[PDB]
């Protein structure tokens, strides 16, 4: 019955009067900025990056006068973390590249997609990676943080709302021992758009059907060294959201007692990850924040926001606005 | 004439009874609305010819649906009467505007069931259609 | 949309019974086939509404002649229910790619007889169809 | 306009995946054109020889 995908004759389609056009309007596509942002280093191990990290001190003792008080003992457990490979080859009929005599046209523009295809793929996947369920994939941001019970429990702020529609706030800091991406010893991170160049293909009837094909790789996992160094703001009702920090949760506030959960902010480099959503409401926020201080006639929707702290803010799409609340 | 390996349905159907066409063509999006490339197109060629006890018609008519399931009329040709069908007799149904996901063919056949007859369903861009036309005509 | 008011039939018939258009459109030729002009395509409009006693279909469809007498269906929509043709639906029929000199515009009503509701057809090129298309749509 | 992307796959090991395909669709749009005429009897119009004055 029905063919998939895999590439058809609506090469057509994407024609004026005329070549492949240039000018397609990227509607899908959004520009969330992780990808950008986040650092890669190899990791350590096979397929997963050890990390051993500190469980206990020893404690010490005051001791009486004549009496040898106990040894001590640091206990200490240590953490691994998995990985997953995203690829897709991307193979198209050599003819129909050819024809019309578009042949670079369309693998550039059928390209495009591909690399947002990817990146947006691995980015939802880094905020809300499974692995108890999905299996293949690396596990992102929540659920490494989603009961209040968890020893990062107190990283993660209850932003208060309640209710099905409520979003969460991320501040991570990317660097080498507080967070960061790997990719395995030794293919490299990150996405590698590789051409495979023409060859045959082979036909449901026996048929050579000489054609192209186009390689996207792109392995990546996630280590958290330590929790301490990303604090989740769950929960943040944004239908309940007004300008004025005055009904439901605001962020203003709500964002400074993140920063201040931090555990000194030295390395590597902080960065605020929220929805467009949100990134509209702090904004609006701010402006009625200081407006009732001193703000400029002209300085009167607010300048968008970008260092918080300073601490770089990256808008990101990649992130569910509607996701359950967490209890 | 061109024709896409992919887009072909119904490749040579002996279609007896009014059966719809045996593959479905599937897009991959919710409202591929491909008629508004003005450049795709059914096709319907005929092989052998629609022989039957007659006079009985077949009509080529396209079907969307929101999945694979359920399908509805969005383009169709009219009765085609029988002997009108001889093998190389293309009834063209230009794409109509408004598809959904999976297109099919259905052959709204007429009474009685024809007795003999293939049909060729595809997509194209475009037909191959040249007749000869008249030029004085007094002379020819 | 621009028109063509010598390509229009149909003005603003009061589509009741089963009946055609009022004005049967005459090329200056045997075999216009001005569908293939590629770009030619005739249009419905509705108004005001398929109001009917009900459930009712209109069915649109163009027919074509030798002469302006007696003719046959060339393109045919499907039976389109009331209430899918509220004030403003515009439905399409690609022009058929073999007209021949007279072309019409029948309309196939399932009972009961429409009470209300008129449709203006005309040969266009080419539609205004610009309907918007998801984004995300995890944000929106 | 853009209507589909490829979305690229998680692949468990030694196993050769699908192709994607970016479903594209187009959209055109038309124009109107919005003109009059402006007529005056030419008798009403030329006297006091306010021909010009008054077109």
């Amino acid at each position: 019955s029905t063919t998939n995908p895999t590439l058809a004759d609506v090469a057509a389609r994407m024609t004026p009067d005329g070549k492949i056009d240039p000018q397609i309007v990227e509607m899908l596509n959004e520009t969330n900025e992780i990808l950008d942002d986040m650092t890669v280093i190899e990791a350590n191990g096979f397929t997963e990056h050890k990390t051993t990290v500190r469980s206990g001190l020893p404690t010490g003792t005051w001791r009486k006068l004549n009496y040898g008080v106990q040894p001590e003992k640091s206990r200490t457990v240590q953490v691994k973390d998995s990985m997953g490979m995203l690829e897709t080859y991307a193979e198209v009929d050599k003819a129909l590249a050819d024809l019309n005599g578009n042949s670079a046209a369309w693998r550039l523009s059928e390209d495009r997609a591909f690399i947002e295809g990817m990146n947006q793929t691995q980015a939802t996947t880094l905020f809300y990676g499974d692995s108890s369920i999905d299996a293949e994939k690396f596990m992102g941001l929540t659920p490494r943080f989603n009961s209040l019970s968890a020893e990062n429990g107190q990283n993660i702020i209850d932003a208060g709302g309640t209710g099905s529609d409520n979003a969460s706030i991320w501040l991570t800091v990317w660097g080498p021992n507080t967070l960061h991406t790997i990719y395995p010893k030794g293919s490299q991170a990150g996405l590698q758009s590789r051409d495979l160049g023409e060859d045959t293909l082979i036909d449901a009837a026996g048929g050579r059907y000489q054609g192209y094909r186009t390689h996207y790789k792109w392995d990546i996992g996630l280590t958290l060294r330590d929790w301490r160094y990303v604090v989740r703001i769950a929960n943040v009702d944004v239908s309940e959201l007004t300008k004025n920090a005055s009904a439901g949760a605001d962020l203003i506030d709500l964002m400074t007692q993140a920063v201040e959960l931090i555990p000194n902010v030295g390395m590597g480099r902080p960065a605020f990850y929220m929805p467009r959503k949100i990134r509209s409401f702090l904004r609006r926020q701010i402006t009625n924040k200081v407006a009732a201080s001193t703000l400029t006639m002209e300085e009167i929707a607010g300048k968008k926001v970008v260092a918080f702290d300073g601490i770089p803010c990256r808008r990101t799409d990649a992130l569910l606005l509607t996701e359950a609340r967490v209890v | 004439m061109i024709i896409d390996k992919l887009l072909q349905v119904s490749d040579g159907q002996a279609v007896t009874a009014s059966a719809a066409s045996t593959d479905v063509i599937d897009f991959g999006q919710a409202n591929p609305n491909t008629g508004m490339d003005d450049r795709s197109k059914m096709v319907i060629t005929v092989d052998e010819s629609a022989d039957a006890a007659g006079a009985a018609t077949v009509t080529f008519s396209v079907q969307d649906s929101a999945d694979n399931a359920t399908f509805a009329d969005v383009a169709a040709t009219g009765a085609i009467g029988k002997a009108n069908l001889a093998a190389g007799k293309q009834v063209v149904i230009p794409m109509p505007t408004k598809l959904r996901r999976y297109c099919r063919v259905y052959y709204t056949v007429a009474t009685g069931p024809l007795t003999a007859g293939k049909f060729s369903a595809q997509v194209v861009t475009g037909i191959q259609q040249n007749v000869a036309y008249p030029d004085s005509p007094r002379i020819a």
